[PDB]
């Protein structure tokens, strides 16, 4: 309902459209499927 | 990234055989041991070469463009 | 057919002057790789 | 028929086993380095890029380009750029050669040694021309292309030799051996309980005859017959590289022959 601040998201946990990618989407989406991501950008 | 072409310590032309070695494995059902001595990869810098390569243009061409 | 930019996504060869921001035909994505060069390199083979 | 004398025990296109006999240590051994790198020979040494939408970088591929042996056999009559009195290259002082490939097909289009293409005029000399030996006839692998990225370029292969870089070695790696029995002791083998038990035996001990037990170190006997095999990776014959080896290391020792004159 109402609008407050935006929250960084660790890559690759529930959020990250990364966490559902398969392997042949990764690619497409220019990040390698060996990356582990519990980072922050 | 790619077969070397050539062995490091001799220079024995090693990147015209990444594919007949990946062949001499799949469907001849080869050890890599033999496979390797059949490619005609005697001494061990040569055999190293082809060994322990990893062949990593192949997930570099999976990138679209 | 000369430019001067190109999208990571299309890799249209697009090319366009000031006060166009940054995008591609229809493909807004904010990117945008600076074509090659014409000159050409030439490498030592050793 | 004079000094040095061979027995050949083994031939082919690629290697040559034989025994080099009534010749001093030295001799054999030079003969050998000048083999590893002071044979002529043809090899690319200049890559222009035209267009590389590879995965690889251009020094990368060029590296490789330089790597690919050619053939050589008439190299001692194509001349050394930096002495032919053209303005960089030419017919009398290169090979220009041209690979151009696409990725056409969707199913990952291969790169190989077979698809660079002589543009100069190799005036009737057998000299470049991309040496293969493979069983389906592919050189070397030069690179991968994947759905649609291009590879224009036009290389300029240059007589060279191994000291100026490894490229121009035509020689592959070179067998050496002398007194398989350690008869002459040049040599105090390591041991655990018995040297003899624990170091292998060569096979060139079963060509010479055993020391005898009680026998008493012969200090007069030197260095005589070496036990070698050449390899050769193509761009020359392997009757070659022995031949043009010991011509070029003759032809030094005549230079400074040549040097004393002109002093
Ligand atoms: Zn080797
Ligand atoms: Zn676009
Ligand atoms: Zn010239």
């Amino acid at each position: 309902k109402v609008f407050i601040g935006r929250l960084p998201i660790m890559l690759r946990s529930k959020n990250c459209y990364l966490s559902e990618a398969t392997e042949s989407d990764l690619y497409k989406l220019k990040e390698c499927p060996f990356d582990m991501g519990g980072y922050f950008i | 990234m790619i077969v070397p072409v050539r062995c490091f310590s001799c220079g024995k032309v090693v990147g015209d055989k990444w594919e007949s070695y990946l062949n001499l494995l799949q469907e001849d059902e080869l050890d890599e041991g033999t496979a390797l001595s059949r490619l005609g990869l005697k001494r061990y810098c040569c055999r190293r070469m082809i060994l322990t390569h990893v062949d990593l243009i192949e997930k570099f061409l999976r990138y679209n463009p | 057919a000369t430019l001067k930019y190109i999208c990571a996504e299309c890799s249209s060869k697009l090319s366009l002057s000031r006060t166009d921001a940054v995008r591609c035909k229809d493909c807004g994505h904010r990117i945008l790789l600076k074509a090659r060069t014409k000159r050409l390199v030439q490498f030592e083979a050793r | 028929e004079e000094g040095p004398q061979v027995k050949i025990r083994e031939a082919s296109k690629d290697n040559v086993d034989f025994i080099l006999s009534n010749v001093d240590l030295a001799m054999a051994n030079s003969l050998r380095r000048v083999m590893i790198a002071e044979i002529p020979t043809l090899a690319i040494d200049s890559v222009e890029v035209e267009t590389n939408t590879t995965v690889l970088a251009d020094e990368f591929i060029a590296h490789r380009l330089g790597l690919i042996p050619l053939q050589s056999m008439d190299i001692e009559q194509l001349e050394y750029s930096r002495d032919c009195f053209c303005e960089d290259h030419c017919d009398k002082c290169s090979v220009v050669l041209t690979l151009q490939a696409f990725g056409e097909s969707e199913s990952t289009t291969n790169v190989y040694s077979k698809d660079l293409v002589i543009v100069s005029n190799l005036m009737g000399r057998n000299i470049g021309h991309p040496i293969i030996q493979d069983k389906e006839g592919n050189g070397v692998l030069i690179c991968k292309l994947r759905k649609g990225q291009e590879l224009k370029l036009t290389c300029v292969a240059k007589k060279g030799i191994a000291k100026e870089h490894a490229k121009w070695g035509p020689a592959a790696a070179i067998e050496f051996e002398y007194d398989p029995w350690n008869k002459l002791k040049h040599t105090d083998y390591w041991y655990e309980q018995d040297s003899a038990k624990e170091w292998p035996q060569s096979k060139n001990c079963e060509y010479e005859d055993p020391p005898n037990e009680g026998d008493p170190f012969d200090y007069k006997a030197q260095a005589d017959t070496f036990y070698m095999n050449v390899e050769s990776v193509g761009s020359i014959p392997v009757d070659q590289v022995v031949v043009r080896g010991i011509d070029t290391l003759q032809k030094k020792v005549a230079s400074i022959l040549l040097a004393l004159t002109q002093m």
